[PDB]
């Protein structure tokens, strides 16, 4: 029979890098700034009514 | 106002009229009251409550 590349069983060439579907980032990290905090529940004062 | 008059027609007068108006005088106060404990809490914890 004639010689074919079928007989050699070549490995596939492997292309560099990984293809990805992108993901949405945080919006809250863009829309309001982080503040320095210490570990625990925080508490904040609000004005309920002016004089 | 101007008046139109004939040759020997008796002329009228139409003098301007004036009146005064006066400002009222209005005194406005705001008083806020709080415990000395509120001063101690704010000044120790740096809350900004008395500055606001």
């Amino acid at each position: 029979a004639v010689l074919k590349t079928s007989s050699f069983q070549l490995p596939r060439h492997l292309v560099p890098g990984v293809w990805q579907k992108a993901q949405g980032q945080s919006v809250l990290a863009r829309l309001s700034n982080a503040e320095p905090q210490e570990f625990g529940e925080q508490q904040y004062m609000t004005l309920t009514a002016p004089p | 106002r101007g008046e139109v008059v004939g040759e020997s027609a008796e002329k009228s007068e139409s003098t301007a009229t004036f009146a005064p108006v006066t400002s009222l005088v209005r005194k406005v106060q705001v008083t806020q009251r709080f415990s000395q404990e509120v001063k101690w809490a704010d000044e120790s914890r740096q809350l900004g409550v008395l500055q606001t």
